[PDB]
């Protein structure tokens, strides 16, 4: 997954809980939702345990980068926590060889 | 210069994040 709109978060959830569950590698650098998946995966503890400072920080970057409503930004943070929880299937291609 | 540019890129990333958060606060 690269770049990717609001839809790719639910697509990551649909592929995270797949039959059987299958990995979702996300290449960062491009931006948009792949970068909030990456900025989760870097430092989100036990996946869905994004802490409170990140809560406000992630919700600022969602409500600013996606330009969506604040309720939708909180809701995509909850779907993000659902997807982030299974981060062992998530891999990030941090470019920079 | 390559390793010290890795300093400047990481440090300024915190500068861009703090400026964006201060814009939300004000």
């Amino acid at each position: 997954i690269v770049e990717g709109g609001p839809n790719v978060i639910s697509i990551v959830l649909e592929y995270l809980r797949d039959t059987p569950p299958v990995p979702v590698v996300v290449c960062d650098g491009s931006g948009r939702a792949s970068d909030i998946l990456a900025f989760g995966h870097k430092y989100s503890e036990e996946g869905g345990l994004i802490n409170e400072s990140l809560r406000d920080q992630l919700l600022v970057t969602i409500q600013k980068t996606f330009t969506y409503t604040r309720t939708q930004a909180q809701h995509l943070f909850i779907i993000l926590m659902e997807c982030m929880k299974k981060k062992e299937l998530i891999t990030v291609f941090r470019m920079g060889h | 210069m390559s390793m010290r540019l890795e300093e400047v890129n990481e440090r300024e990333h915190s500068m861009k994040a703090s400026l964006q958060t201060v814009d939300i606060r004000l």
